[PDB]
């Protein structure tokens, strides 16, 4: 069977860059292949297919070329709506369908918006006690996420949860969880949030108490 | 008539060739 | 024009077999062939079979013959397909899709996706909590549901703007969520604002309301 | 804007030395647009454009949709003074006199 | 791509049983430019006027396009006996207008 | 001396517009490459007539003046010219 | 292509007369027309007239008749306007235009725009001050000069994210201008920032740099 | 004379929304018209010409229509590239260039972002003190600054200017200065600057003082 190679496995770029990719095939396909797109959480569409033609309503910057055993996919300008992952198809036996390629913006950089909430009461009355930590609308995506209890190390149980990087700013976000029982609860009485990033020689620390 | 339609044998490759319209 | 449409999500035991459907609209599936695509969230995409609704001739790919079904039906322009000796390996999302590529035209549908999932839990109902703390952040937590699929929504959906839902996530046989929404500080308490979760799979609707 | 017709594109022609007979030169130009079923003017189409149209229809995209096109042209002929000598020219084929999509 | 030229597109009819099955039907496709790199005949006087002007600045609304010329007729039969004749089938030539 | 006359006649009559937009474009010529003598005397009394129906009255009457040469295309380019010079003047 | 350049700002004295020029560039402008335009901050746009350069017949509008005179010259592709009789009411901004428009093709070419101003002050200098105080906002000023051209950049033009420049302001026959940069708590005074000021009227440079 | 009105004055829109313009004329016109686009700090554009025809560039959104002595210019989906002013321009006569009409966009609310710096050296040895406040980054237009000295009401000397919507984000921006002699500025302890919005029901204050 046909085996397609594509390269590179990840890219970067600035937002007013050229971009091109290649995907290789391991056996004379003639000028059969397709190059797709797809969106998070939605389904393939065609952009190329044959070697050279266009789909209905594809722009002018897309642009593909190749023949026999290379192909070569180029975007001459990049914009701020092309964040999406690309496959090549062939099409000379059963299909496959590549590996992915991924594509990644750039901005200047932020710091992160902490925030902290106790338990409910509702929550309380049930058994059990959640505290969160929400951080949001930082960059780069890189992060460092401590809790503290009554100036302690404490890391069982903890929950952590990423987002992926927004189509209108470009900036990710992050969530952190820590359970415990009430009775364990009940018994501390100080709770810290500490983040350390690129963006400060100093971690950001978010505390709050029991007792008030 | 059943002649011809016997010898058109179906075809065994794995992607659509051409679309198909009818004669209209 | 032309659409595909597809059935729900499904959630089996570890030994059943399952019946998956694909149902075309504007369209004559007398027209051409009928794929049948697999996609694992980080293995890439796959081919499974095609079909040829006016003989009825089948092909298989090389890797789930035997284990793989396809039928089709022209009296109302429907095809099935029967997936059998489930092995916890195939939780995945299924795609229908038509293709057909030539030097001068080009035609390319695909479906919207149905889910399987294969587990041998329960089903249960989610927990919904409120979280209180110039600018506020409020949220609503949801804890231990199953299966995966849920919704939650802010204020019925008039408020979209700046609010972060971040990803479930999956520890014990169970679940979690939470949302996250930021205000100004001239619209709370002054206004009402309420978190609004449903589980389809239990038929659940909760509404919970954010006071100080 | 409308279906496929005909429409006015002239010129003006100069020369530094001579004088040319006639000045305004015409050649017109075929513009608009031309769908189905057919509303228009002109005579009927071929089967080669609605076999293109109804693939169109089905549900197809092709990468070469029909256009609106002349089919006819007619000559001119131009004539040239200057001191001491005149020259007359013919040339063929400069004047497009009819429209139909192909 | 390349320039203007003749390319194959083709078709199935199905409705009693037809012969031939494969309807053949060329299309014309491409891009013609200036100076001519093709292998067709020489432009028209139109066309090269056109081009000019688009050179020299102007921004026509309907620049030229890659057309064919030439057509041919074809006949089909069917069985269950008739036979029909039509003309103006199959393209031929190309050449941009 | 009769056909520089007539050059200079065209140009006379050829005034230029009033218009406070342009007409059209302007291409130079570059491109697009290819016994009754009482015929001509009484098309040009006919054509100087219609002008006179109506500064140039000068350069009519040494036209007629001038009015020996035996050239077969010259009298006949010229009777062309003539006739192409009657619809356009009428604008 | 074609391309249209024009000179420089200008500033007269309440009573003299200006000659501004229009020069073509891959173009032949016997081919069509020139017009010439007149635009005021807040009265919208004007036309004063046109030539025709092959045959020397020019036009002008009923309200600018006998205070513009418009002249062309072949031989370098060059048209000059001579305005008089100036009286502090044609501070403005004059275009040099071709316009063409027809049922099948059209042409519209515009130059870059003359800046001419009417005044009875004297030419000075600027003066450039710095200010100084996890994000840092940084500012430079620019204060007492004349005329209002002038230009201010940040790292000779290697900052240009998050940097506002606010318009000029004239009070007492003098200018003034800010201009304002937000960087993040580890980029200062870790780094070298400075504003670079340029007057080309009178021709003086002038860099700042910002200390604690 | 031709004279054209231009309707309406003002537009708003939401990023999303279908926009029309309309364009009366006082007298036949037959059908030559054209519609206009002009960026600030650039020159015109043409986009529409002999009523409904359309550049060469132009994209499928914008369109235009009309006849005999009535002529309408519509949008359909506004974006965020759209902002400009749009004039329409007649050629039966004597160009007339319609009066303009503006437009602009819609976004979520903001608080503005407070800093104040006090004069440098230089100026002081210089013989005068300036003190600089600036506001970044909020919504919607309107604002009040008011400036205080030892708990006290000035309005004497101060300057304000503004900046135009941006085009990244859609945030409008502030300066304010206040001007004094040296003696009178060093016989004064504490200044504030103070700023009322619609964002808050308290104003943003923020203070420095003289002595520290």
């Amino acid at each position: 069977s046909i085996v397609m190679t594509q390269t590179p496995k990840f890219l970067l770029v600035s937002a007013g860059d050229r971009v091109t990719i290649t995907c290789k095939a391991s056996q004379s396909v003639s000028n059969d292949v397709a190059w797709y797109q797809q969106k998070p959480g939605q389904s393939p569409k065609l952009l190329i297919y044959y070697a050279s033609n266009r789909y209905t309503g594809v722009p002018d910057r897309f642009t593909g070329s190749g023949y026999g055993t290379d192909f070569t996919f180029t975007i001459s300008t990049v914009q701020a709506e092309d964040l999406a992952v690309y496959f090549c198809q062939q099409d000379y036996s059963s299909l496959t369908f590549g590996a992915g390629t991924k594509l990644e913006l750039k901005r200047a950089d932020a710091a992160p918006t902490v925030s902290i909430f106790p338990p409910s009461s509702e929550q309380l009355t049930s058994g059990g006690a959640s505290v969160v930590c929400f951080l949001n609308n930082f960059y780069p995506k890189d992060i460092n996420v401590k809790w503290k209890i009554d100036g302690s190390e404490r890391q069982n149980g903890v929950l952590n949860s990423w987002t992926d990087q927004d189509s209108k700013d470009s900036t990710y976000s992050m969530s952190s969880t820590l359970t415990l029982t009430k009775d364990e609860y009940e018994r501390h009485n100080s709770y810290t949030c500490e983040a350390t990033h690129k963006t400060s020689t100093s971690p950001i620390v978010k505390s709050f108490n029991r007792n008030e | 008539t059943r002649l011809v339609r016997a010898l058109r044998v179906p075809p065994a490759r794995a992607s659509a060739p051409r679309l198909a319209l009818d004669p209209d | 024009e032309v659409q595909l449409q597809q059935s729900g999500a499904e959630l089996v035991k570890p030994g059943a077999s399952v019946k998956l459907s694909c149902t075309a609209s504007g369209f004559n599936i007398k027209d051409t062939y009928m794929h049948w695509v697999k996609q694992r969230p980080e293995q890439g995409l796959e081919w499974i079979g095609r079909i040829d609704p006016a003989n009825g001739n089948t092909i298989y790919a090389s890797k789930f013959q035997g284990k793989a079904t396809i039928t089709a039906d022209t009296s109302s322009n429907t095809a099935y397909m029967q997936l059998s000796s489930l092995t916890s390996g195939d939780t995945a999302v299924y795609y229908c899709a038509l293709f057909i590529t030539t030097a001068t035209y080009a035609m390319d549908y695909w479906g919207q996706g149905t889910s399987v999932t294969v587990s041998s839990a329960k089903t249960t109902a989610p927990s919904v909590y409120p979280l209180a703390p110039s600018s506020v952040t409020l949220g609503c937590l949801v804890k231990g549901y199953f299966p995966e699929p849920v919704t939650l929504t802010w204020n019925s959906g008039s408020l979209s703007s700046g609010v972060h839902t971040f990803p479930a996530v999956l520890q014990s046989d169970l679940y979690t969520l939470s949302s996250s929404v930021t205000v100004t500080s001239s619209t709370w308490p002054s206004q009402s604002i309420t978190c609004n979760v449903a589980h389809p799979a239990s038929s659940t609707k909760v509404d919970k309301k954010i006071e100080p | 804007d409308g279906p496929c017709a005909l429409r006015e594109l002239s010129v003006d022609l100069r020369a530094e030395r001579s004088v040319l007979i006639p000045e305004t030169y015409q050649a017109n130009n075929c513009q608009g647009v031309c769908g189905w079923p057919q509303s228009d003017r002109n005579p009927r189409y071929g089967n080669h454009v609605v076999l293109l149209l109804k693939m169109q229809a089905r549900g197809a995209a092709l990468a070469r949709p029909p256009c609106c096109v002349p089919t006819a042209y007619a000559g001119k002929l131009l004539i040239s003074l200057s001191e001491e000598r005149i020259s007359a020219h013919h040339v063929p084929n400069m004047v497009a006199t009819e429209c139909g999509c192909r």
